[PDB]
Formats: C-alpha cells, structure tokens, sequence
RNA sequence: CUCGAUGUCGGCUCAUCACAUCCUGGGGCUGAAGUAGGUCCCAAGGGUAUGGCUGUUCGCCAUUUAAAGUGGUACGCGAGCUGGGUUUAGAACGUCGUGAGACAGUUCGGUCCCUAUCUGCCGUGGGCGCUGGAGAACUGAGGGGGGCUGCUCCUAGUACGAGAGGACCGGAGUGGACGCAUCACUGGUGUUCGGGUUGUCAUGCCAAUGGCACUGCCCGGUAGCUAAAUGCGGAAGAGAUAAGUGCUGAAAGCAUCUAAGCACGAAACUUGCCCCGAGAUGAGUUCUCCCUGACCCUUUAAGGGUCCUGAAGGAACGUUGAAGACGACGACGUUGAUAGGCCGGGUGUGUAAGCGCAGCGAUGCGUUGAGCUAACCGGUACUAAUGAACCGUGAGGCUUAACCU
RNA sequence: AAUGGCGUAAUGAUGGCCAGGCUGUCUCCACCCGAGACUCAGUGAAAUUGAACUCGCUGUGAAGAUGCAGUGUACCCGCGG
RNA sequence: CGAACCGACUAAUGUUGAAAAAUUAGCGGAUGACUUGUGGCUGGGGGUGAAAGGCCAAUCAAACCGGGAGAUAGCUGGUUC
RNA sequence: GCGAGGGGAGUGAAAAAGAACCUGAAACCGUGUACGUACAAGCAGUGGGAGCACGCUUAGGCGUGUGACUGCGUACCUUUU
C-alpha cells in the first residue's frame, strides 16, 4: 500500500565527515485514488495509481475515457494496492506522497533491471576461468565448455547458459531512507535502486514481514 | 546495446573515418547535394556543420583547418567567405537529407544531404 | 554435426512460412496522382514542391 | 592480501621482506589489508635479533596500497606493505616500536600497543 | 530539474576552498579528524596538490605527505576538515594538474610562480 | 550388447542425484559436573580450503576452516578444453636373446577433426485460439529462485566447579564465502577529448598544421561499461510434523506415551520473501472505448453474395532509445524536444594561435589559467520526424435459469 | 673399462632444478580497437540420409529406448546461442 | 653479431584450409662438411643414403605402367516371377 | 537491352514436330481445387468410424475423395540361440 513514482538519477548529501547519506532521489509525485473494489465482482482491496504528465492531449484515447470514472488528470500506467485500509472514491480521489505510514523506517525499491542484452555463463555469473594469449583454443568466455560425453543427460534444464538480459523487476527491500519533502516530492533511500532514470519504481513500505 | 549512449560508426577504421568523412565532409561545400547512404549521410552533418559554425571568427580561428583537412584551401577559403556568412541567420541546422533509397547491387539507402539554395519558402516556379 | 533422415517434404515447407515476402502501401502526394514512391514526394523530378534535384 | 605478496616489518627483529602465506578469516577470505591478522614468513632478517629466518608467524598489517577510506570516503593510501609481527599463540605484537605511520582503523580496541608508537595518525 | 536535484549538490558548497591552488601547498590542512573517546582535535595532511575538478563532491587533491614513509589522502571538498586555506608554496604545476611523479627526492615539485 | 570403431587415466569447465551426514539443526544413553567430547536416532535446506611433491586419482606435508563428507551419474563431463600418465613409428640404459627383436622396467622426443538436421536446453519472435472487436489493470492454479555460517559483547565470570575453567536459554554488533542491483564515492578502461614527443613526406617557405610509423611511442581523461567500489538479501513468524518427550488410560486389581483421547517438537515438508506466471484449451476477473446503411440467390435458419460504409484500435513509415542479434519492447512525429545541429554551463586537458618584449640562441615572460573540448546538464524547432493510404467493421449462436411489459 | 670407465673448459632452438626481473599464466576478470558472428541485396557449397506424424520418467527388452509397457507432460512454426 | 640466402626449435590459427604441411610472432646457420642456376650419371631386390628403412615424381619393409590374370580367397557380402 | 525469352501471324497432316525438336515414364519441383489439420505423443498403417465436398437413384440406406474420434500396433535385409 505505496506510492510508485520514476527514480531520476541518485546522489548523495556527504555529511561533513560522513556522506552516509548515499541515497537515490526518487521524485515521489503523488497518485490518483478513487479507483478500487471489493467483493462485489473484482478481487480483495486494491487501489489503482497514476502518475506522470502523459500528454493529456493526444497519445492515449480509450485509458483517458477510461480515467473518466470520477478521476482527475490520466497519467502513465496505473499500478494497483491492497489491504491497510485507506480512503476511496467517497472523499476525494486524490492520495499524496505521505500519510500514515511513519518515517525513518526502511523503504523497499522495485527498478526495472537494465538488460545488457544476450549475456554469457562469464557474464550471468562472473565466474570461469581459462587464458586468452595462448590460448585462442578455449579463449576464456567460453561456456567454458559445459555437459557430458555419453550420458542420460537432458543437458540438464535450467543450467545457466549465455541467455539473454532486458528490462526486468528486481526488489532490493530494506533500505532505510534519510529524507522526504511532501509537495516537493523528494524521496531518498541510500544507494541501490534498480533502473537508471529510465523507470518507474513501486516504492513499497517495508514486506519485511 | 550495451547499455546507454555512445556511437557513431559503420564498419570501417576509426583511424581511417576522419578521411573516409572529411573528404566526403568537403564536398558538401564545394557542391551542394551527395548522394551517400542514409548512415553516411545522417552521420555526415556532424563534421559539416559543426565547421560551418567558424564563420563569426573569420580570422586565425576559421583557419583552425586549412592547410589539413584539404590540401588546398579551397573548400576552407569558400567557407569564410561565402558558406559562413550565407545562413548567418538561423545559425543552428543546415544540411538536411532527402532519401533516394536502393543503390542497385546492394539495397543500400541512399538519400544526398544538401544545404540552402531550397530554402523552405513558398515560392513559385521561375529559372 | 552431420544430419541422418531429414525429410524433404512437409518439414522446411514449414520454415518457408516466416519467408513469405510483403506488401508496401504509399500514397502518389499531391502533384504525382500515382509513383511517389514510399514516403518520398516523386522521382519524376525529385521536388516535393519545387527547385529540390531537378525541377521548374 | 592473498598469498605471497611480499610485506616489510614496520616493528622489528627480523628485518625486510616477510611473506604472507595465508589469509585467516575464514574459508576462502582471498585478501586482508587495512589491519587484519595475517600468517607470515620472515626470509630476510637483519642478522641480529630474537627471530631468525624462515620462522612461520602470524602478524598484522599496517600501510597497504590497497588503501583505506571511511567516512566522507577521502582515502589513505600508503604505498608500501607493512606487516609487525606479532608473538604469535600468546597473541601480542612481539617488538619494541614501530616504524613509521600507521592507520586509524588500527587502533582497535583490543591492539592499542603499536599506535601508542611510530609516532602518527 | 534545471534547478532541483543538481541542486543539493549547490546547496552545500557554498564553501570558500582555495579558489586557486598551484600546487605543493605543505600544509596541513586542518582536517576534523577525530580520535576515540575524548578528543575532537583538528589536524592535517601537509600538501603536493593534483585533484578533479568534479561531481559536485570535488572529492578530491590527492595531498601528498612523505612524512617517515609514503603517500596520499584523496581529501574531498564537503565540510570535515576546517578549509584548505593555507597556500604556502606558490605554483609552477608542470603539465599542471594530474602531477602524478610519485618518486621521492631532489625532484622538488618546484613551486614559486609569482 | 558394440571389433562396416561405444576414444584410456588425471586435470579444467560445468554439474545432477543418493544418504550409509563431514559442518550447521533437533533428540536418547554416557564410564554426561561445566567446557568439550563418545555413541546411536532423526535430518539432504544450505554449506563443505589454499598450497609444496608427483601425470596422478590418492597420499604425506605446510597452513587454514564451522567443516574440509562417502558414493551414483559410460570409475558424470574430449561433435566442450587439455594431452602430463598410458600402445605407433626415432633414440638410449638395465635386463633377456647367437640374433631379428623383447619388457605388466626406466629414459629424452612425438599432428587431439566435425559449419548441429532431430531430441534436450538457454533466450527470444511469428501464427492462431480463448466466440463482437479493442486498450488496460489484476486474480493466482501452478513453476522457479533463495535457504551457509565465524567471531565478539551482554546475560554471566553467574549455573556448574576443589580449583583450572566455564555454559543454558535469550539478545545485541561485526565478519568470511555466495547472490542481486547500481556507478554517487574509490578506482580501471576510455584507439571518437586535450596534451607531449621520436623519424619522415607533404600543405611554396618562416611560422603553424596534417598523413604514416602498434592509437608510432607516451601523459592524463568525459560519458558509458565496469570491481577491487557501494548498497541490500539469505530472517522472524505460522501449519503440520521426524526422532524424541510426555499427559490421562485401560487391555493386563498396578504399570504403561496409545489401544479411546490431548500436548509439545528440527536448517527437512506447506507457507512467509523475490521472480515468472490465464495456451490455467479448466484459455478466469474488473474498468474504460468503438460499430445500430440497403438489397439479392439459394438446395433457407446454413448460409452464399453485391453496393455503401468503414470506428475504437492496430500496424506501416519516419526521428529515435539507459531497449535490442533480428523480431520484441519504450519515447516522439509540427497540438513537436524524438534524433542531429545551435546557444549557455559543466568537464577534461593544461595557458593555443597571433602579436609584443628579453636573450646571440635554445628558449622565457606577457597577452592567458588561454586555446580546444564527447557520448554530459539546462535550453532552443534550425534540419529531419508530411496531408492522406493500409488492416480491423456495421450491435454480437443455441438451450435453460434469474430478473420484465 | 674402445657393443669403452671416470673426469672435462668451451659449445647446445638438448633433459632436470633454483633465483632476480617481468608480467592478465593466475586470484578474478573489466573496458576498448579491429576481422567474423547478426540484418539486407547478389551468387551459392558440404558430409549425411530406410522411412518419420523425431517429448520426459520408471520398467521392459539382443542385457544403456523418441518409437515396447505404464505413466507424466506437451497449442502450431521460426530466429539466435 | 646480423639482412639477403639456407633451414625448421616453440605457440596460436588453420584442420570441408588461402594451403594435400602453410600463415603470424618468435627461432638456428649465415666464408662454409655453405648456398644456388644449367646440364649429366646411378633403376627396383636395384639405386642413393653424415643411417631415419630415409629418398627414388603428393606412391616405398621393395616405385610406376602393361602383362601371366577371371592369381588364390575353407572368408565377408549379394543372389531377381 | 536492335538481349534472353516469349506472344501472334504463317509452314506443315501435325510446331500438343521449332531446332532443348519422335515416343516421352520414374525420382524430384510446383499452381489449382475437396476434405482433414494449431491441446496433441511413437514404423504413420490396419479394423471400426461420424462429418464434409461431389456423384446415387421416382427413398430404398449406396460410389469417389478426405478422413475427426477409437482397438490394435517397434520398417525391410543380412546374420544370428
């Protein structure tokens, strides 16, 4: 039950003797509530989110209509919630970026994995060794060659093989965080956040639990 | 590709491309329109232009490149005195491409590049 | 990386299905009622509306 | 800091060189700079002194090129390669004073002789 | 963020380093420190100069200090060590910054340039 | 079973399973005070060393570690690497033989092929289907990943102990190895940025520049990518258990953990956490958008067909991208910052060129911290992203139940 | 002890061992520049091949099964590796 | 010592090659038992051989071509309505 | 393209004899039409079998093609116990 909002970049404030604070900003813009169900045909509590300066103008049609709902201004994508009982579409329509759910506690990030396209086992793992100089018969980054000789086998499904990359979640979870200006919409955490300002980011509590 | 911005390059020397692109890069001035693949061509204005700029100077700045990126001063001396002070206006942009498309043999787009003498004014038929 | 029994028909007549060609659609552009070519003004002259290549 | 990796005494008896043949740690701990203890080997060793040459010991280390940062992240770095045996099972830095520098990482607790000497940081 | 983010960055040098370092500055650039239990103190790193003028943090001026043995604080900008204010030894950088020579002996880093 | 060929040992790479378990987890007995052990039961989640010598496997030795498990997988693994051992041809020693030669001896030297069709995998698209067609947001049947552990302090120098020594239970911090993410820091690279310099050819010459010589050699470095850098995670908590512990309790005037009947109980199992996930053909759910013009021939409820229409949307093209082999996926197309250029700044190099002066000159000083400057930040329509065209329709099968006039 | 015995300075692309220097041989790989690999246009091979509508597991069996039995699973077809 | 020239110790690549033995980087000899052009002489149980069974036209424990010749094959394969 | 190649016209009994020229088979390669076919495992058939496309008949329960679904169910040869 959270906020998602784009990463933009990350710094740091170096403390005099310090610079601990290492976080990321992570512009938290407010969302648009009014938007959930129940038991009467969909699934639990939910609550649908929206964020961003989509041109309102022309780009996307059917989700603006959609957003007509008793809405206010369509965004990009819209995330969903769940439980923690909050308001609905019976006072406003308009969450923010913050509330109740406390301060300096430890808030979880979910970038969006770059993707280094097709990857490799050196790659996917960082790890197999072999030279390249005298070598030029097994240089390195091979598989490093990997199976059997005369075997059941099935090349066993799963091994890590080269594979490819590409946009993909992550979850770092933990990470405390050193500021927050409402309005202003200015989230820190400290390092990490998947993403490189090419994202979108979900912004959780904490499912420490 | 890898993961973010960096480029420029087809397959050639990056020893070899300051020519394989200047030359082409001079001809520009001496003429107007060259027909050279969409690459080439959508890659060429960034050595044209950004020596066009060298026309406020016209003094020992626009001669930052004479008796190298051409043997003779040609191309250079045609550029501070005519190409620089030509589109003295609307400084950025210049070159713009036209695509031709197949080079025959090799389904290679082609396009030309150009600059001024059409100017995007509504004018009528005349010459 | 030799093959054994490869079947000539009905196997590979599968793979030429992602090998079949395909179809352009562009318009003619004002003054060209037909070529026009694809995303271009006309080739007849190379002009989309005047002294651009060779034209009037 | 891996094996071999040659290392000078930064106290004394049993001079220059003095190689590092293990990392402690645990399983696998592939280097150890900044302060850690360290299984070494003296091969040089001024003739004098109460340790010999070839005399398997333990010891710490003191200025490694590796560096050493904290904080505001600004680093320390002195190139050179200081060890300071230590007597090794009764565990104590064996010695009388120590040579130059040394780190502030160092003065941990439980050491507290050697920064008492070599007169820095 | 034309002003919003690249903006912590300026709200906090607002400092007055040096401005105009030629090199060899040997002096000790009171730096906070620290020392355990008691004891704030303040003392610093005797100077050669060479740094990267960056990102904000110009965590950077890699000093260099021969005392009894060998080398280097790469002492950033941001706020623990009371300013570098003093310049004692006046210029001649060299091939100017990045005077990385480390060699030690009667290869003065000659300074003076005035 | 293979001699119309199934390549040997060891190493590398990368593994997968068993349990007769090496470490960690839970118990019973002990000739178990404590600490540490001995043994047996249970337990496969995860973890389970670097070197010296040797071809070695193994082994012994040095030093670590919580520990350095046993075994199956063609003594796993050569259409994956190696070729040190061991069967070719050379040569030699010892030994055997009259000798050619030989050795279940030693020694020095000695070509390791294959572009993957099928199964299998790792990734990733194209069809069609989910019953009007769309754009989205989900549910979660299932599937996978992850599950290591040291030390220290507090408890408590207490229980225990003659001392020596030294816990339980519970908690607090910091590590080793491993995993994921990410460049803000420290750094590497950075043959597209700046500079120095050797030889030489040229731009008429001076000067200033350029080509070539590994980017000629070299110094430093933007972005991006990066680890050695930085930040986070293996948890708690639940369900039901294993061994074990028991209660109450007869059969079997007691006893008994069981036969009735209740309760505990481990890194195992189900879940909790992260990822995938409705082709879940059992094709689910919710929200929003669009289409309500005419006729004809049949063998008439099946349709087949013509004109007029063509939406929502999709795609196509173009400018592109922290996205990418190609597809895919994201942004933008004048209602515009999507690329390039241009303005400013940052940065990196290190004070250009030209002119002046000093010096015979090399050279120096001043102009000047100049000149130049990329993938960067802020901004700007100058150039290119054109108006249409294409595909996709025209109110959605039958039966029944509930609502209805 | 001339199918020579023990020595031997010098020489050796000769066998064995040690050291300094040196380093990506290695801990542990990172970045970069080029030639392929990928995409388009042109030309256009190869060995092999009884026939294919060419899945996993346990068992079976001329004794190590895509093809037998039981069972599990699996919309159709490409591209790269 | 080191180019030409002569030779081939090492590694990588190639191994349906550019190539039926080479390319790349190193490597040995380089006034000598040197190296090379032209022509001549040794013939198969024969030649030549600083000796490896090496070389005698991509062939060598007895060359190539033709013949005896349909050698022989207690072996393998195959054998037609 | 003063190409190749072809289309007419004409020769001829024929050019469905055009110089690639008699007859022109098979492998192999295409275009067209009827049916089957994108949740289903294996020598691909055989036994059963509905539907569909045509053809039936003064119905009379049929012929041709195709075959969903279903019982079965591991090619031939050789050599061998």
């Amino acid at each position: 039950m959270i906020g998602l909002v784009g990463k933009k970049v990350g710094m740091t404030r170096i403390f005099t003797e310090d610079g601990v604070s290492i976080p990321v900003t992570v512009i938290e813009v407010e969302a648009n509530r009014v938007t959930q169900v129940k038991d009467l045909a969909n699934d639990g509590y939910r609550a649908i989110q929206v964020t961003t300066g989509a041109k309102k103008a022309n780009r996307v049609t059917k989700p603006e209509a959609g957003h007509f709902a008793k809405a206010g201004v369509e965004a990009g994508r819209g995330l969903w919630e769940f439980r923690l009982a909050e308001g609905e579409e019976f006072t406003v329509g308009q969450s923010i970026s913050v509330e109740l759910f406390a301060d300096v506690k430890k808030v979880d990030v979910t970038g969006t994995s770059k993707g280094k396209g097709f990857a490799g086992t050196v790659k996917r793992w960082n790890f197999r060794t072999q030279d390249a100089t005298h070598g030029n018969s097994l240089s390195h980054r091979v598989p490093g060659s990997i199976g059997q000789n005369q075997t059941p086998g099935k090349v066993f499904k799963g091994k890590k093989m080269a594979g490819q990359m590409g946009n993909e979640r992550v979850t770092v979870q933990s990470l405390d965080v050193v500021r927050v200006d409402a309005e202003r919409n200015l989230l820190l955490v400290k390092g990490a956040v998947p993403g490189a300002t090419g994202s979108d980011l979900i912004v959780k509590p904490a499912v420490k639990a | 590709m890898r993961h973010r911005k960096s480029g420029r390059q087809l397959n050639r020397n990056s020893s070899h491309r300051q020519a394989m692109f200047r030359n082409m890069a001079g001809s520009l001035v001496r003429h107007e329109i060259i027909k050279t693949t969409l690459p080439k061509a959508k890659e060429l204005r960034r050595v044209v232009e950004p020596l066009i700029t060298l026309a406020k100077t016209d003094s020992v700045a626009n001669r930052r490149l004479a008796f190298a990126r051409t043997r003779d001063n040609e191309i250079v001396a045609k550029l501070f005195n005519e190409l620089g002070p030509r589109f003295a206006s609307r400084a950025g942009g210049y070159t713009r491409i036209l695509k031709c498309g197949f080079r025959a043999g090799d389904n290679a787009p082609m396009a030309y590049i150009e600059l001024v003498d059409r100017s995007e004014k509504a004018e009528a038929a005349a010459e | 990386a030799v093959q054994q029994n490869k079947p000539t028909r009905s196997k590979r007549g599968m793979r030429r299905s992602h090998d079949a060609l395909t179809a352009v659609t562009s318009l003619s552009v004002d003054k060209t009622s037909g070529e026009k070519h694809l995303r271009h003004h006309i080739t007849a002259d190379g002009y989309y509306r005047g002294r651009k290549v060779i034209a009037k | 800091i891996q094996e071999q990796t040659m290392l000078n005494v930064a106290d004394n008896s049993g001079a220059r060189r003095v190689m590092c043949i293990k990392v402690l740690g645990g399983s696998h701990r592939r280097y150890a700079g900044v302060g850690d203890i360290i299984k070494i080997t003296i091969k040089e060793a001024i003739p004098r002194g109460k340790v010999k040459k070839g005399d398997v010991l333990k010891a710490v280390v003191v200025r490694t090129k590796k560096g050493v940062r904290r904080p505001d992240g600004s680093v320390i770095r002195f190139d050179g390669n200081a060890c300071v045996l230590l007597n090794n099972n009764s565990e104590q830095p064996i010695g009388t004073r120590i040579f130059g520098p040394v780190t502030r990482e160092l003065r941990s607790e439980k050491f507290m002789k050697i920064i008492s000497l070599a007169p820095e940081v | 963020s034309n002003i919003i983010k690249q903006l912590e960055q300026e709200q906090m040098k607002q400092d007055v380093p040096s401005f105009r370092p030629g090199d060899t500055v040997e002096v000790k650039v009171w730096v906070v420190e620290g020392s355990k239990k008691r004891l704030q103190a303040f003392e610093g790193v005797v100077i050669a100069i060479r740094n990267r003028g960056l990102h904000s943090a110009f965590t950077v001026r890699k000093i260099s200090n021969g005392e009894g043995v060998e080398r280097v604080f790469q002492t950033h900008s941001p706020v623990v060590d009371s300013i570098s204010v003093k310049r004692r030894g006046a210029v001649r950088k060299a091939k100017l910054y990045y005077l990385r020579e480390r060699t030690g002996k009667a290869a003065r880093i000659k300074e003076r340039l005035n």
